[PDB]
């Protein structure tokens, strides 16, 4: 069984506000199972910069040819203000509801380099992924 | 649990429940990255209730992904604006 990398990166803004969140996700699939980890950086003008360390892991269900699902067996969650130490966090409430539930997943559109997903962050979202 | 594509057209794909918005969305885009000598290989889009998305992939493959979070609805200008302005830089 090969494993399949996936990789990005998006810049969240809000309209309303001056939160900002700057997001590398890694994924790798092998089988049926996969490994997730997101990295966040979040900004916002009330309150001093924050790192964030989301590293999960699961199963990964093929419904169609476009729909997947993620299931988490289990997420760790890590915070600090520098990248260099990192300490362990309890996981807020949009973290543990991902845990034994499966997640959505889309794919609208594949190529050898790319796909395209829309996916459940956020309730709703469209990003791109390198394939690797 | 999620839009379904409502706009296609040239590079352009957008994903929302509301055709008008779609298509005046995916119009102001062309033309006005056009305008700008800006040709997207894709440019995805995804609208709903509360945020916005989208994908730009570049010429040469590369991706820039955004999210916008808004309490109100925005129009299809200030969005279009949103969406080029965040491309072109
Ligand atoms: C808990 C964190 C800090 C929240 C905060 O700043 N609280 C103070 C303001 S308040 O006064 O208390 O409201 C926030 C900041 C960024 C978030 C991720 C963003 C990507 C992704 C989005 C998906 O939709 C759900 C999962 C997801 C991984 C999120 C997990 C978690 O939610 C994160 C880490
Ligand atoms: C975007 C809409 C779907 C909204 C919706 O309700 N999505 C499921 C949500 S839910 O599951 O119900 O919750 C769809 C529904 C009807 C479509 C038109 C059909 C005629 C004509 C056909 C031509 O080929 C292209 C142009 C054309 C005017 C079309 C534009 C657009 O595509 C329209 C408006």
């Amino acid at each position: 069984d090969p494993v399949h990398f996936y990789e990005t990166s998006y810049k969240y803004q809000a309209a309303d506000s001056t939160y900002m969140h700057d997001v590398a996700i890694n994924v790798s699939i092998k089988g049926n199972h996969f490994t997730s980890d997101i990295i966040i950086r979040e900004l916002v003008k009330s309150e001093n910069k924050n790192y964030y360390n989301v590293i999960g892991h699961g199963d990964i269900i093929q419904k169609n040819t476009h729909q997947y699902y993620l299931n988490f067996d289990n997420i760790d969650v890590y915070t600090g203000t520098n990248k260099a130490n990192m300490k362990p966090y309890k996981e807020p409430t949009s973290i543990s509801s991902l845990i034994n539930k499966s997640n959505n997943i889309r794919v609208v559109y594949l190529s050898e380099e790319y796909v395209v997903v829309e996916f459940f962050f956020y309730d709703g979202q469209i990003i791109t992924l390198h394939r690797y | 649990d999620y839009p379904s594509l409502s706009f296609q057209q040239d590079y352009v794909y957008i994903f929302s429940s509301d055709f008008q918005l779609s298509e005046e969305l995916g119009v102001a885009l062309i033309n006005a990255l056009s305008a700008k000598e800006i040709v997207p290989e894709r440019l995805y889009v995804m609208l709903n209730d509360k945020t916005i998305s989208f994908s730009f992939i570049s010429k040469n493959k590369k991706s820039k992904n955004r999210v916008l979070s808004t309490e109100k609805k925005l129009n299809y200008k200030h969005i279009s604006e949103y969406i080029v302005n965040e491309i072109e830089y």
